[PDB]
C-alpha cells in the first residue's frame, strides 16, 4: 500500500538476526518464532481474498478459493467451517440463533478485523512472554 | 454540547466534523472514521466457533485469565 517496501540505509535480513537473537537470549524457542511468522504468512494470504456477493445481504467466497486455502493450511485449520463463516455469521436473537449470510463490503471488514485481532493476539502474546521471561521471583522492592 | 464551554466548538462550514479546544491547542477531529473504529463486530459465537479451529495455540491467544 505504501508503495515503498524498502526503507533507505535498513536491511531487513540483518533486522530478523538481531530479532531472532534476542528471542533466543530471551528464552524464546526458535519454534514461538516459527509460529508467529506462519500466522503473519496466514495473514498475509487471507488478504488476497476475493469476494463474491449473490447480492446486498448475502455473500459466498468463490469456491475452492485458493487463498482460502493457504490460509487455512497455514493456520492448520478446517477449509469449509472458515470459508462458511466468513460467508456466514451465526445471528443470536433473544430466543433463536440462525445463520445468515454476510455481506461482501461487511465480510471483507470482518476479515480485515479477524486479521487485526489476531495480529494484536500474536503480539499480546509476545508480550507475556517477554514478561515471564523478565519477571523476577524476588520481590521488587520498588521500580523505575 | 449546546455550546456549554468554549472548550467545543461548531465548525459551520463542514457538518461532519467538530473542533475541540484544548489548553495545549484546537484541532478539528472529522466524524468519519470515529464510529468506523469505534465499533468493532464481534460475536460471541463466532468467538466460541474461533475457539473451536484446529490451531492449537489459537485458542490460548484467545484464552483469557481471570
Amino acid at each position: 500500500q505504501g508503495g515503498s517496501p524498502m526503507i533507505e540505509g535498513v536491511d531487513d535480513a540483518k533486522e530478523m538476526a538481531h530479532t531472532r537473537q534476542a528471542c533466543t537470549l530471551l528464552g524464546i524457542s526458535e519454534s514461538y518464532q516459527m509460529g508467529i511468522f506462519r500466522i503473519l504468512a496466514g495473514i498475509l494470504h487471507l488478504g488476497n481474498v476475493g469476494f463474491a456477493s449473490r447480492d446486498s445481504d448475502s455473500c459466498t467466497i468463490p469456491p475452492k478459493h485458493e487463498p482460502l486455502t493457504i490460509f487455512c493450511d497455514l493456520m492448520g485449520v478446517d477449509y469449509e467451517e472458515m470459508c462458511h463463516w466468513l460467508c456466514h455469521r451465526k445471528l443470536a436473537t433473544a430466543t433463536e440463533t440462525y445463520i445468515k449470510p454476510i455481506s461482501k463490503l461487511q465480510a471483507t471488514n470482518a476479515r480485515d478485523a479477524l486479521a487485526k485481532h489476531i495480529y494484536a493476539k500474536l503480539f499480546n502474546w509476545i508480550v507475556d512472554h517477554v514478561n515471564q521471561a523478565l519477571h523476577s521471583a524476588v520481590k521488587q522492592h520498588s521500580f523505575i | 454540547h449546546l455550546n456549554k464551554c468554549a472548550l467545543f466548538e461548531k465548525p459551520r462550514m463542514s457538518n461532519k466534523a467538530f473542533i475541540i479546544k484544548h489548553f495545549a491547542d484546537k484541532v478539528e477531529y472529522q466524524c468519519e472514521g470515529f464510529l468506523e473504529k469505534n465499533k468493532d463486530t464481534v460475536f460471541e459465537e463466532q468467538i466460541k466457533v474461533l475457539k473451536s479451529s484446529k490451531f492449537k495455540m489459537l485458542p490460548e491467544l484467545f484464552q483469557d485469565d481471570e
